[PDB]
């Protein structure tokens, strides 16, 4: 099932009992409008701490729409829905709760979990190979390799 | 001032050659021979097959 | 697409509480130029501590106008916007929430981790280089040269 | 884009609300040469703490006018603004926001950073230059000059 | 690490460096010199021609 951007709002939205399927009032197109803008800023500003994580940026010149598809899969909706929802309660004059704070927490805890990766250290390249790796006096395997030597050439005083 | 040595097989020689033209882990390696060829007299020669 | 000036002033109106349709009020002339003036004075200074960010001013001494571009990414609109919201609440005799702050926090560190300096320190100039590496022919120096 | 003294003096009043554009309620012209003395003389006890920034000062035996060009940077605007309003709240029997107050802050470290200046420790002057500079060549290569001037 | 060698001609020295293209396979050669002058007084010198 495609996660729909327009569907992230709506779960904002009744998540936080400000407009929900059963409610006697409801908000005009122009906050979902807003918010779906909101959804894609915050979106294009994840690049950067949290990582790629598959979402589908609006192509060209075309704006945004609620009916359009996200990319992300069903796992992320919490995650993204929380953090969306605490960044767009001062639009309608309101404060989060306690829950609602431990609730968004563990859920972006989750979804870093999942894109956690932790680099390894390679040789310095200066390193010594012992002998019982059996190297031969033929290759460079004397040493570690990743050096990037010898760019030498024209343009002098170098 | 580019490192070579001279390699031999059935009594052809070859150069080759290491350089490090670029700057992205890329090296580059060649080996060369160049030919020359005579022919005398033509009428010494040619192709022959079967015939019924 | 593309990010101009203005829609910027007018998202910080929006996430606070004035000028937004949820509130059904309107927003008046005198709060976009001032926040325009506002955002161009901030620019300007923000040219020293944050290293540069690709912003745009304006050439001579025409007046900046709401439909200019800015030409930010749209990765900086929430930082830019969040940070302005800030300097301008001060006009109309409130303070912020927390979580505001909070958010404001995030983006501006959100902002930092993209503009990362790490000098990474070279030698001094007098350090020997080894004779291993055979400082006759491979290379000139005989000492690292320790400045560019 | 000058800077004017009198724009400064306009921001200050904007910032906390005194008087704007839409104020409906304006200050008398009276304020406004108030606020001109209290730049010019917050700017002449700065020439002591931080560094001279280019400001312009009326001499002679003339004053400060609203119109007079100050001749600083559009990037100090936000920075003395701030100062000269937490300088001159108190002519309105008022108290500044914690809010007012860290921005003045942050405004006032920027300032800081970019004026910022680090002086380097030469030699005393009786150090023994060493005997791989060749220092029979030169004055002042057997032992090192010190300080000049 | 490019070969270079010093010749002389009349108390100058010039140096002389050889090196290659890898991939256009081409030599090259290259020889160089750095002056540097000085002026102590204008007092000291002129033009002269003969006069009437």
């Amino acid at each position: 099932t495609v996660l729909t951007k327009g569907e992230i709002v709506l779960f904002a939205l009744r998540k936080f009992a400000i407009a929900s399927n059963a409610s006697l009032t409801d908000v005009e197109p122009q906050s979902i409008e807003d918010g779906v803008n909101d959804l894609e800023d915050m979106m294009s500003e994840w690049m950067i701490n949290p990582g790629d994580i598959g979402y589908a940026f609006a192509t060209g010149d075309e704006q945004p729409l609620p009916d359009d598809e996200s990319g992300l899969p069903r796992k992320y909706k919490h995650a993204v829905g929380y953090q969306l929802l605490l960044r767009m309660l001062s639009d309608y004059s309101l404060e989060p709760t306690p829950q609602v704070l431990s609730n968004a927490q563990r859920s972006y805890d989750a979804l870093m979990t999942d894109t956690l990766v932790v680099p390894s250290m390679r040789r310095r390249g200066d390193f010594p190979v012992g002998q019982g790796n059996k190297y031969d006096v033929f290759t460079s395997d004397r040493y570690y390799p990743g050096d990037l030597p010898l760019i030498d050439g024209d343009i002098p005083n170098a | 001032s580019i490192d070579s040595a001279v390699a031999t097989y059935e009594g052809f020689s070859i150069r080759v050659h290491k350089y490090a033209d670029g700057d992205a882990n890329v090296q580059k390696m060649r080996f060369d021979l160049l030919p020359a060829y005579v022919c005398f007299n033509p009428h010494m020669g040619g192709q022959f097959f079967g015939n019924p």
